[PDB]
């Protein structure tokens, strides 16, 4: 079985976009008047930092980013030289809705607009290398229902 | 030289399927990220690949519930990976 | 009793990522389905799980090309599986 | 590692929706005036039949289905008793576009509208059991570009 090369030290960058304060969204976007601050999100940021440092990634944290700021950060990493890296990880911790994540300003970033910045053509030094995105956000307002099953 | 697709070698780990909520315990972190980190720390040293680990995350988060709204959460990976992805601890 | 999410235990095998074409050789069948079937027939007897098999399909289809349009095809599985999925041949 | 039970004989149904003739679409839907018949699709249907019969599934083929006919077929299987089955497979061979597959009549079926018929609530006898969908269709009209990499 073929396995991606994963030997470089560091393995690559692990970006963490950690959005807590949604004051701007509450003031600016009518429909997000009651969008809440994401209390405890730093516990995820810390867990991701501990975990991926242990796995030999260089952690790059960014707290409380608007959509424009998120795109700026991704553009920086898109243009960076990953030639000595074997992998790239981007973690997004925010509010969201169907197919999107929210900036702290309540603007929407389509998930594809984030991931597609690191295609082979746009980031050639990651060509052939794993690009991993972890998205912690809602993707809508529905409570997924449960179904009864036999216990394992 | 060889050519592969522009969008090859991606892994997208979503905390939830489309249309639905995911959960954050303010005193512990999110169901998804906390489960992910626990599974990575336990299984990466054993040489397990990321799809196996993310399957475990699906299993673990599926057993959690929101007793206020009778809600569940179903995470959902999507991938264009062409090889096994392991994160060696050494 | 135990409860799991309504949308648990799905595997969706897409011939292509969103926005893009997939290919059908009129004399052989589709790149995706023909690759899928070949990998299933070879690997299921060995006990390999479906995510491993679909990773191989990603690899194989990624090496094919459309020399008329300089096109590629990138298949893409998505899953809410909570366990390993094997199709035993016995 | 936990593994889905996969011991029943047959394992389950393997539906194959095999759309070849798009005459109706060409006559009825203006924008699909030149949508082509899917010559050679029977080779996929046959390959899937051989492969999944070998793996102990009961094959249920359906050729040249409109969207309404596809929904009728899925409703039949949704209401069927899968209690003695360990798995369900549905294969769709057709034209498509972003997020949808086409009926032979050129009507659109959102992929979620097909898969969501077999959720735990809608098909309880498949609760806790793998439900596998293979979709062979375009998801748009763009030719995915290639990127150069080192040969394995
Ligand atoms: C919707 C989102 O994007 C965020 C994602 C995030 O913060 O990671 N999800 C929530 O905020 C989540 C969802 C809701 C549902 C609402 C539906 C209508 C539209 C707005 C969203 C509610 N919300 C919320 O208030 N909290 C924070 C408080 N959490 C708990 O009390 C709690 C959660 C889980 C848990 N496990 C054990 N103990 C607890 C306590 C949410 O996380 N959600
Ligand atoms: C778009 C679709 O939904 C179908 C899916 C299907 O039939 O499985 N895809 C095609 O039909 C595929 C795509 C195109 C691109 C067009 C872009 C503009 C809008 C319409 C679609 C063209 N098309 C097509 O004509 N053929 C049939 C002929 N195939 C070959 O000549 C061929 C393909 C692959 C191959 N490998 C080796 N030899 C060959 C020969 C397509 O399959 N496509």
């Amino acid at each position: 079985d073929k396995v991606y090369q994963m030997k470089s030290k560091p393995r690559g960058y692990c970006l963490i976009i950690n959005n807590h304060n949604f004051a701007k969204a509450r003031e600016k976007v009518p429909k997000l008047h009651s969008i809440r601050d994401r209390n405890g999100t730093h516990l995820d940021a810390g867990a991701l930092t501990t975990t991926f440092e242990e796995l030999h990634f260089e952690i790059k944290p960014h707290d409380d980013c608007t959509v424009e700021q998120i795109y700026e950060i991704l553009k920086i990493y898109q243009l960076m030289d990953h030639s000595n890296m074997d992998c790239f990880i981007c973690c997004i911790l925010s509010h969201g809705d169907k197919g999107i994540i929210y900036g702290t300003d309540g603007q929407e970033a389509p998930i594809y607009e984030l991931t597609s910045q690191f295609t082979g053509l746009k980031c050639p030094s990651l060509a052939g290398k794993p690009k991993v995105f972890f998205i912690q956000a809602c993707q809508g307002d529905n409570y997924q229902k449960g179904i009864p099953v036999e216990t394992d | 030289t060889r050519y592969i697709p522009d969008e090859a070698d991606f892994l997208l780990g979503m905390a939830t399927v489309n249309n639905c909520v995911s959960y954050r315990n303010p005193a512990e972190g999110t169901w998804y990220i906390q489960s992910l980190c626990q599974s990575l720390r336990e299984r990466c040293p054993r040489g397990d690949d990321i799809l196996t680990i993310l399957t475990e995350v699906n299993y673990e988060v599926s057993n959690k519930d929101d007793k206020k709204n009778m809600g569940k959460q179903m995470p959902q990976p999507t991938f264009t990976l062409r090889k096994k992805l392991v994160f060696p601890s050494d």
